[PDB]
RNA sequence: GAUGUCAUACUUAUC
């Protein structure tokens, strides 16, 4: 009754999105016609699982809150810190004299400040597409590079100062590509120095 | 209502009785429970209104005092064109506090 | 970008249209819907022109719209259902020039769905009572009241619905003083998709169902249910009472059939097609429209079949029962949607695909020289009627419409060397297909 | 046991140091067990002991051990027992639960607590056992016979609420089964409980499914106890479903037409009742189909007179309205002698069916006002107006009805002219119906035909009924209140005589009277300014003001809303009792326990901040605003939703920038109903002021390392975009990374409160072009679909349903796509769900959002008819 | 259960493809018939009119894709 | 120019690059939004407007990267990398069949006009400014609520059927103003501290400049 | 019918210092009669006092017709007797 | 990861 995932590979023009689960239902084709249409989200990966999508970070250590530059910019959170300070250090006859006689005037920074950061200083902030779902690893995978260019930490680390000149800027493996020549996988790469001007591309490498 | 998981409304055919509700009620919404934003009134059933039942509260069942409404996210959401929103049964709610 | 979208030129195909005096004086008057434009055109005799009054924006799909008068009044309100889950019956205000809305019932959600009423919608001849139905299992149906300070009042709505039953179409019988009752060709589809093995979908042929609505009790319940040999299309009411043989007649493929339940034996009747016309290799011919007229002598029906024949059917019965049907090749006219037969010989009608037209009645009923059939003529090897075809002798065309719909393709060129640009666009469907140039001037 | 009294040991031993003086026990935790009760748990005395001697049924013993905690246990305990019953009502199997629990039901000695425990363990257990309670129908249809004929109404919809959950779960063979030798039975009370039940059955199982069945059983010729059960059985029917038997009339007429004919005056008499049932409850409908029913009805009326007679003028009178207007006319000019013949027979239930048709009959045309004022208002005065019928509660509604029905139809004036003199007599409960008779007669018909002779005679009666008033009934002063504003100016010459017997109430040794005088006067308070009188209104203010000393408290609550309906009636800043010595002095009056009374003093602390807020200094609003904070937590209703409103009016006031941190202090308290109502205050304060003001202090409550301080934040801020709507547009991009953050945490309730923020951010920013942060939104909200709780369901089932009418239907369909074809069940079962709810929320913009499906090999998937173009 | 009963077209977890695509084509059919401008398009695109079309899709509302599996 | 619209029946509209030196044509850009779009018009060089059979009519806008140099497995969801956005979109009620962004009169600016199957002739015009943008929102949402429909279909429920609207101001309620009662019309004006004459010429004068 | 939060003691809160044993008794002694009657005699216990009556529906109604009463400058409070509320201090 | 007894905390403007 229930084919193998061979078959079903065989079977659906995408076999991409053939999984191992999905032999064992009560409609391979439909699954298989479903999963691999034009605008179709995938199901998260939790429904498996055993946890429930939320005990993963039980002893990770995260932030409390990451304010964004409007809200930062207006003074309020360097105030209310200082009230959490001034507050934590008053003792229960210091709090219960206060509300009996309260003093006024808390911060009192302004009024159309705030107005200012959400009408006129409002910024957009980083969206995504509907069809990038979120799982719990998701947070931490941030290493998802082009040859010819190479970022600051990289050239920290192996010590290259990038400058216009071609003289130290390009690595000191490119002695190595100019005795034996171009890398065979990318033939459309072009370094300064052996298949490009020197003070023309001054980038250390062009994809063209 | 939304808080008791137990309350099952009538979904009759509304008729044109509008609906009431109660002093202890009096601005929530019959589906959502909120108080603010009214966009459209309730619309009751021939048998929820009838007799003694008239002029009564769609949520508690008392005397009625004002006119029932729905919210603006009841009517945005297309909650408004169901059936009548009246609690008939009454399950673990305002039965067992009457008795202690 | 922030856009701003408005409406250079309005919409000119009608999708539905009907007749009465809305206005409340002798003289009667048009009402078209466009689909998201209600117009109200007013037959004026003296030009024999189309002068159009009024013209709103539903902003919707209006699906159904029909006009009925209450008994014992002179304006007839417009009860119209689209899209949304509420139907509207509004009355025309000559004073202040607008469409006032005296009631919006509500018993459905929004949408052009299968369960949400409005599709079809019925009214008595009467006044006393109005059918909404969906086109599967959904029917309501409201009680119209007068109250004493001249008040049109709308009762609750009724439960007529029937599960695994769609419906094609819906009339109201006349009933003189009686309970109102609809008429409906349902068809059940319980056991054409419970059986695999695919018989059972070749005899699931629909079924008049007339449903009477009892005041005493307060409820609607189905009164007969009659099967049918054919697949009804469209059905058409007869006038009664104190008229004659009340009734609702079925259409279909070269077939109309009388259907009085009671005592009246079913009367079937082949629809008269062409002489030597090869258009028609193994296919029928339906009808589209009904546009029943009465001039206080008889009762009198101008269908329209596929082709375009506008054909005058009158029913010859008994003083109970139905004798006979007979009907006749009238005239020839361009495919409308719906055709309005007004008082004083005005015919009005406005095609979906094409200019629509207005002509003056010269000759009624044309029972001189026609060669005209009868239901109980003894004829066989198929229909057997061969009507000839010619241009119109018993009515002259006296105002002609123009309108854009359907236009497939448009364009804005400067070709004609003008200041202005020009627009070319395309208009009617098949044989009325023409270019049309527009500009911004006068005529 | 609350009620026994204890020595002085335990009295000492009760309270803390500082204060001067002016084998019994079953298995070890067990509550104790009753000694009446030591049959049904006779079992659980010794250990169990399980080693190879446990059978299956032991284990149903574990099914009495946990209703040992199910009937005298604690709370909590009961709460368990009742989650283990309901989670393990299928395994432990529904026959020994039934042997269980119908010994403990049918004890005599019992009481209302422990059945209604054992009435919701039976309701309970009703849904995990559907189809296998058919062979113990009826051992529950005997134990809940009683409950439906009982003197409680919450005793009696519970128990109709358990015979419609057994006739549904039964269907509705077995319960004519079973309830087919019920019929028949010796007993009468028995019959008549299953009738009822067979009436609920059948009102619950839809009418022509037992309408056959009762058709046989009252056309069946053997008997006139099983007509007579039939026939009660369709007169409960009637009058439990008023509009539902309307369809089926004919066929319930046409069953009651073939009885009152036989020998028997008891069928007869029970098919009068039926007809008159269905005559009242599909009113005014059935016209025709009772055509049948009067001519013999009119017959055993005036043929014979008793009980059947009475039965038969009550059909009458209740069928009459249900005819045109020339049938209820000849019905009325041949029944009025009847009825003016019934009025001093010495039968009760005779005399009120008398007074219940003397309502009907007239009611419409045909009756005239002068005969009905000479020949048939003398008797009814004369014969139903007597101190018995003040003793009974129908004895006396109905006759209050009949009065002003009587009233209503032939006039006011004579009707007040002739119960003017009842008001000052001797007995509370005629002097509260005729109070309660003349307030009907003001409100319904007025006081326009009350002349200036019987005025102050009606004024002087209500002043001696209000004035010996012994109970706490405010019948009384709603009576004078209704009479006063039916007088209006008429009272001109009254406001010095209420006036000084207000004041002398005012001063007593009884702490009612004082309660009363401030209620009368709260009452006639919206009567002075229409007739002129400010004087005494500033009088009274001035009275009021320095009458608040009253040491009961239900007159402190009475004599504060004096105050608020003098303050609401006149002038805020025109009051003699000024705004500002008199905010000071209810800053001590808010810190009191009461119910009334805090409710009343944070109403007018809400009026005085909205109406009067430019009378203080500044000072007292933010000393009264951390008092707010404390009128909280409590069990009314109705002084949380005022504290809010009356914290959004200090903020408005005083500026928001004092309250929004004592707003935010207080999120922290760690107890019910005190966390959301600081929320809603926030968000009150945040609609009423400016919201940016309040945006990013609301933004630092979550920077707090709490859990329930960032809950409250979550819930005002969704509180407060679903209190601005479309003026959440601004102020989206701020709460899009708090929306994203919050929805990643560990925490349930946080996912649920940021699912909730964001289901009311799509309904408010709907239509506005604001789809990006939605589908953000809900890309993070759909792995949060998965859950378990129902609550976090619910909340994911509502944002899901705000992002499908706000991102549009499409990116609904296209985010639930693949999941109705899943392998896992789960997901599959959840995924239909939303495809159903996308369904119902919007069915016709599913059409072109639909998946392209290829062709099958013997059916066709493809639209053909979208697929082309022209 | 009442969902499915009530409101047809909803579905469950035990619903197969071939009912799912019936409820499919019956709604995309009732949204031709609805809405004039589908109808309209029909239409043109062939050479019956509006009735017949009409008459074409309520023909075709019972069993819009065969026989069931 | 350099790149093709390729119009699908059934998805949307995908773009396509094509090269000089070489001759293949890879696709780069696509919608995720289901449309199945009839017809289209080009108005800029990358945003680009179409119509469904529907009733619907949007315009795609490509995104500020636009990575056009692609040689040539996976996507992002069985399709291409660089997913389009949608910026307009609005329901008309009838199928509109043709478009062209042009002048209709000499001397005002550029517009869509768009011609239908229903007969019906819309006109698109763009915002100059926001505060006339503001304006004309704030008459739509105080003619949405004081002016109902006679069909009792909600005004912003019409043109969100199928897509939802998003920055698009129908002209149809904004023009019934003159058409109302003066009360009603005095009561929206002083809602909008303005004018009735006033509000009806800056109502008229968009439609002047803009079409006829 | 009777709540379980209602006991035959009840407590006094914000009382003031100058009050005699016979108010206090007048004003207990209003509802029913009353058992015991405790007033606080320490500065940490100052304002506070309880009140144990005879009879169960008698302390409700006393309680009922206690929270707010009128008495010298204070804010008084009444309210039910909780064994774990009681021992606090403890 | 599940089970069965106990404790803590949280949610639905619940009373």
């Amino acid at each position: 009754n229930r084919f193998t995932v061979a078959e079903l590979k065989q079977l659906v023009a995408r076999p991409d999105v053939v999984e191992m689960h999905d032999v064992t239902a009560q409609d391979p084709k439909l699954l298989v016609h479903l999963k691999a249409t034009r605008n179709s989200v995938p199901v998260p990966r939790h429904w498996c699982f055993k946890r429930k999508y939320l005990q993963g970070k039980r002893g990770i250590e995260k932030p409390p809150f990451e304010l964004p530059d409007f809200i930062k910019r207006t003074g309020i959170q360097e105030m209310r810190e200082a009230l959490q300070e001034k507050e934590e250090q008053k003792t229960m006859k210091s709090k219960m004299r206060e509300k009996v006689r309260p003093k006024m005037g808390k911060i009192d920074i302004d009024y159309q400040k705030l107005h200012d950061a959400f009408f006129k200083w409002q910024t957009k902030p980083k969206l995504t597409i509907h069809g990038d779902l979120y799982y719990e690893g998701k947070e931490f995978e941030t290493r998802l590079k082009k040859p010819g260019d190479l970022s600051d930490e990289l050239r920290i680390s192996l010590g290259m100062p990038v400058g216009p000149n071609a003289h130290k800027v390009p690595p000191p493996w490119l002695i190595a590509m100019q005795r034996y020549g171009p890398p065979p996988s990318y033939p459309n790469l072009k370094i300064p120095g052996l298949n490009s001007p020197i003070p023309e591309s001054c980038s250390f490498g062009y994809h063209a | 209502a939304k808080h008791h998981p137990d309350l099952i409304f009538c979904r009759k055919q509304a008729g044109v009785a509008i609906g009431r509700l109660c002093e202890k009620c009096d601005g929530k919404c019959v589906i959502c429970d909120s108080y603010v934003r009214p966009c459209t009134l309730v619309r009751i059933c021939d048998e929820c209104n009838y007799g003694s039942y008239q002029g009564r509260c769609v949520i508690c069942g008392g005397p009625g005092v004002s006119d029932a409404y729905y919210c603006k996210e009841c009517t945005i959401q297309e909650k408004d064109r169901d059936g009548c929103p009246k609690i008939v049964n009454l399950g673990s709610s305002k039965t067992d506090l009457f008795y202690e | 970008m922030f856009l701003y979208n408005l409406t250079l030129q309005r919409a000119t195909g009608i999708s539905f249209a009907i007749h009465g005096n809305f206005s409340g004086t002798k003289q009667q008057e048009i009402v078209v819907s466009r689909g998201k434009i209600l117009e109200l055109l007013r037959p004026d005799p003296n030009t024999g022109k189309v002068h159009t009054l009024l013209t709103v924006e539903v902003f919707g799909v209006i699906r159904s719209l029909m006009a009925f008068r209450l008994t014992g009044g002179t304006k007839d309100y417009i009860v119209v259902g689209s899209d949304s889950g509420r139907i509207v019956i509004l009355e025309y205000q000559p004073s202040k020039n607008m469409f006032e809305k005296i009631h919006q019932e509500t018993f459905g959600k929004s949408g052009c769905r299968r369960i949400v009423p409005g599709q079809f919608l019925a009214v008595d001849p009467k006044g006393r009572a109005v059918m909404i139905s969906a086109i599967e299992k959904q029917k309501l149906v409201y009680i119209l009241n007068r109250d004493a300070a001249a008040r049109l009042t709308i009762s609750s709505p009724l439960e007529a619905h029937k599960a695994n039953t769609l419906v094609y179409h819906v009339v109201g019988v006349d009933v003189g003083f009686e309970n109102p009752m609809f008429a409906c060709l349902e068809m059940d589809y319980e056991e054409a998709d419970n059986d695999p093995t695919g018989e059972a979908a070749a005899n699931t042929q629909q079924t008049l169902t007339f449903y009477e609505l009892d005041l005493g009790l307060n409820h609607v319940v189905r009164k007969y249910s009659e099967p049918l040999e054919e697949h009804g299309n469209f059905l058409i009411t007869v006038p009664g009472g104190s008229d004659g043989p009340s009734g609702v007649l079925i259409c279909s493929e070269n077939y109309i059939t009388y259907k009085n339940f009671g005592d009246q034996p079913d009367i079937r009747c082949p629809i008269p097609r062409r002489r030597n016309d090869l258009d028609d290799p193994e296919r029928g011919m339906i009808f589209v429209c009904s546009a029943t007229h009465k001039t206080k002598s008889m009762f009198f029906f101008l269908a329209q079949t596929e082709q375009g024949d506008i054909f005058k059917i009158t029913l010859e019965t008994d003083e109970d029962m139905v004798t006979e049907i007979r009907l006749k090749y009238f005239d020839t006219v361009p495919v409308a949607a719906a055709m309005c037969v007004l008082k004083t010989g005005f015919l009005f009608v406005a095609s979906e695909f094409g200019n629509h037209y207005l002509y003056q009645i010269a000759h009624l009923g044309d029972d001189d020289e026609e060669p005209e059939f009868s239901s109980a003529m003894p004829l066989e090897e198929g229909d057997t009627f061969f009507f000839q075809p010619r241009p119109l002798k018993n009515l002259v065309l006296v105002d002609e419409l123009d309108s854009l719909s359907p236009i497939l393709f448009c364009q804005i060129a400067d070709l004609a060397n003008e200041d202005t640009p020009q627009l070319y666009v395309a208009c009617g469907r098949g044989p009325r297909s023409s270019l049309r140039v527009l500009r911004h001037g006068l005529e | 046991e609350r009620n026994r009294p204890l020595s002085d040991e335990e009295l000492d031993a009760m309270f803390p140091e500082g204060y001067k003086v002016l084998n019994d026990q079953p298995s070890g935790n067990l509550p104790f067990l009753k000694p009446d009760d030591i049959q049904y748990f006779d079992k659980l005395l010794v250990d169990v002991d399980e080693s190879t001697l446990s059978p299956e049924e032991q284990k149903e013993r574990k099914i009495m051990k946990l209703l040992l905690k199910i009937k005298n246990g604690t709370p909590p305990m009961r709460k368990a027992a009742l989650r283990q019953i309901t989670d393990k009502a299928r395994e432990f199997g529904a026959g020994p639960l039934f042997n269980q629990i119908l010994p403990l039901l049918m004890s005599p000695t019992l009481e209302d607590q422990e059945r209604h425990l054992l009435v919701k363990v039976i309701d309970r257990i009703l849904y995990k056992l559907d189809d296998l309670v058919r062979p113990y129908v009826h051992k529950i249809l005997v134990v809940i016979e009683p409950l439906l004929i009982d003197e409680d109404y919450y005793a009696r919809v519970e128990g109709r609420e358990i015979i419609s959950n057994l006739a549904k779960a039964a269907g509705l063979a077995t319960m004519i089964s079973t309830m087919r030798p019920d019929i028949d039975n010796m007993d009468e009370y028995v019959r008549n409980t299953t009738a009822r039940a067979f009436a609920v059955v059948a009102s619950a199982l839809g009418i022509p499914s037992l309408l056959p069945f009762l058709k046989a059983v009252c056309k069946s010729k053997k008997s006139w106890q099983a007509r007579h059960t039939g026939i009660k059985i369709v007169q409960q029917i009637a009058i439990l479903m008023g509009c539902a038997i309307l369809p089926h009339l004919r066929s319930l007429v046409e069953i009651i037409e073939h009885g009152l004919v036989d020998e028997q005056q008891k069928v007869r008499t029970i098919s009068a009742l039926a007809i008159a049932a269905l005559a009242e409850a599909a009113t005014p409908y059935g016209i025709e189909s009772f055509d049948s029913v009067l001519k013999p009805l009119w017959k055993g009326i005036r043929q014979h007179r008793g009980k059947g007679l009475a039965a038969f003028l009550k059909a009458i009178g209740y069928l009459i309205p249900l005819m045109d207007a020339e049938y209820a006319n000849y019905y009325t000019r041949e029944v009025m002698l009847i009825l003016i013949r019934e009025f001093q027979s010495p039968d009760e239930e005779m005399k009120k069916i008398v007074l219940k048709v003397v309502k009907q009959c007239c009611g419409t045309d045909g009756v005239e006002a002068n005969y009905i004022k000479t020949e048939i208002l003398p008797p009814f005065f004369k014969h139903f107006w007597q101190h018995r019928m003040a003793l009974d509660r129908r004895n006396y509604r109905q006759l209050v009805d009949t009065t002003v029905e009587l009233a209503n139809k032939v006039g006011a004036a004579e009707i007040i002219s002739r119960i003017v003199d009842d008001l000052k007599d001797e007995a509370e409960q005629y002097r509260k119906m005729v109070m309660e008779t003349i307030e009907k007669i003001m409100g319904n018909l007025g006081a326009a035909d009350i002349d200036h002779k019987l005025e102050e005679q009606l004024i002087d009666g209500i002043l001696y009924a209000f004035q010996e008033q012994t109970t706490e009934d405010s019948v009384m002063l709603n009576g004078f209140g209704t009479v006063v504003n039916a007088l209006g100016k008429r009272v001109k010459p009254y406001l010095p005589q209420i006036c000084g017997t207000v004041l002398w109430r005012l001063n007593n040794k009884s702490a009612k009277v004082r309660q009363q005088a401030a209620d009368l006067i709260s009452r006639t308070a919206v009567v002075m300014k229409t007739c002129q009188e400010e004087k005494l209104m500033g009088h009274l203010g001035v009275v009021l003001y320095e009458y608040l000393g009253e040491e009961y408290p239900e007159v402190l609550g009475s004599i504060l809303g004096a105050l608020k309906a003098i303050v609401n009636v006149i002038g805020m800043h025109k009051m003699t009792p000024p705004i500002k010595d008199l905010l000071p002095r209810l800053t001590p009056i808010l810190k009191n326990r009461h119910e009334k009374v805090q409710e009343n003093c944070i109403d007018l602390v809400g009026r005085i901040a909205d109406r009067g807020a430019e009378y203080v200094s500044a000072r007292e609003w933010m000393r009264i605003c951390f008092e707010l904070l404390e009128l909280l937590k409590a069990h009314k209703k109705a002084i949380r939703r005022a504290t809010v409103n009356t914290f959004g009016y200090i903020a408005k006031a005083i500026g928001p920038h004092d309250v929004l941190a004592t707003l935010l202090n207080n999120l922290k308290v760690q107890e019910r109903q005190n966390r959301v109502c600081t929320t809603v205050a926030i968000a009150i304060v945040a609609e009423t002021c400016s919201p940016f003001t309040v945006l990013p202090a609301l933004m630092n409550e979550y920077r707090v390392p709490e859990l329930n301080v960032q809950n409250g934040v979550l819930k005002s801020l969704s509180f407060l975009f679903e209190y601005i709507g479309e003026m959440g547009k601004d102020y989206i991009y701020a709460v899009t990374p708090l929306l994203e953050d919050a929805l990643m945490d560990r925490d349930l309730v946080h996912r649920q409160t940021a699912s909730a923020v964001v289901q009311h951010m799509s309904l408010g920013v709907y239509g506005f072009g604001c789809e990006d942060s939605l589908n953000h939104l809900l890309n993070y909200v759909w792995p949060n679909v998965f859950e378990t709780s129902p609550h976090v369901i619910q909340a994911v089932m509502g944002a899901l349903e705000g992002l499908r009418v706000a991102i549009g239907p499409c990116r609904m369909l296209q985010y639930c796509l693949q999941g109705l074809f899943h392998p896992a069940r789960k997901v599959r079962d959840v995924y239909w769900k939303i495809y159903n709810s996308i369904y119902i929320g919007s069915q016709d913009a599913l059409i072109a959002h639909y998946p392209r499906i290829y062709n099958d090999d013997k059916n066709t998937y493809i639209r053909y008819e979208l697929d082309y173009i022209l | 259960e009442h969902l499915q009963s009530k409101y047809i077209g909803t579905g469950h977890a035990d619903t197969t493809k071939w009912e799912w695509l019936v409820n499919q084509h019956r709604d995309s059919y009732c949204s031709y018939m609805g809405h004039f401008d589908l109808l309209n398009y029909f239409a043109i695109a062939e050479n019956e009119s509006k009735a017949r079309v009409r008459f074409n899709l309520m023909e075709k509302m019972l069993q819009p894709c065969g026989p069931p599996a | 120019g350099h790149r093709v619209i390729v119009s699908d029946v059934q998805e949307s509209f995908i773009w396509v690059r094509y090269k000089r030196n070489e001759n293949q044509l890879i696709i780069f850009a696509d919608d995720t939004y289901p449309r199945w779009v009839t017809t289209a018009s080009l108005l800029d060089y990358d945003t680009v407007a179409g119509a469904d059979k529907f009733g619907n009519i949007c315009v795609v806008r490509l995104p500020p990267n636009t990575n056009d140099e692609v040689d040539e497995d996976r996507g992002l969801l069985n399709g291409a990398s660089q997913k389009a956005e949608v910026i307009m979109n609005y329901h008309v009620g009838e199928t509109v069949l043709s478009l062209q962004k042009t002048t209709l009169i000499p001397g005002g600016s550029e517009s869509l006009v768009y011609t239908t199957l229903s007969g019906g002739i819309g006109i698109l015009v763009p915002f100059t400014s926001h505060e006339d943008h503001d304006f004309f929102q704030h008459v739509e949402m105080h003619l949405r609520s004081e002016h109902p429909p006679l069909c009792g279909r909600d005004h912003l429920s019409f043109r969100s059927y199928y897509f939802p609207v998003k920055n698009v101001i129908d002209g149809d309620l904004c023009e019934q103003f003159n058409s109302m009662e003066p009360n009603k019309q005095k009561n929206v004006s002083e809602e909008l501290d303005r004018t009735p004459p006033e509000v009806s010429k800056k109502l008229e004068d968009i439609r002047t400049r803009y079409a006829f | 019918r009777l709540p379980p939060e209602v006991n035959r003691i009840l407590y006094i809160r914000n009382l003031p210092y100058k009050i005699t044993a016979e108010e206090m008794y007048d004003i207990f002694g209003k509802y029913g009669p009353i058992r015991q009657i405790r007033v606080g005699n320490t500065p940490e216990t100052r304002g506070t006092a309880y009140v144990v009556y005879e009879d169960i529906f008698d302390a409700k109604n006393a309680c009922d017709h206690l929270s707010g009463f009128n008495v010298c400058n204070r804010y008084l409070v009444v309210l039910y007797y909780n064994a774990n509320r009681a021992f606090q201090k403890m």
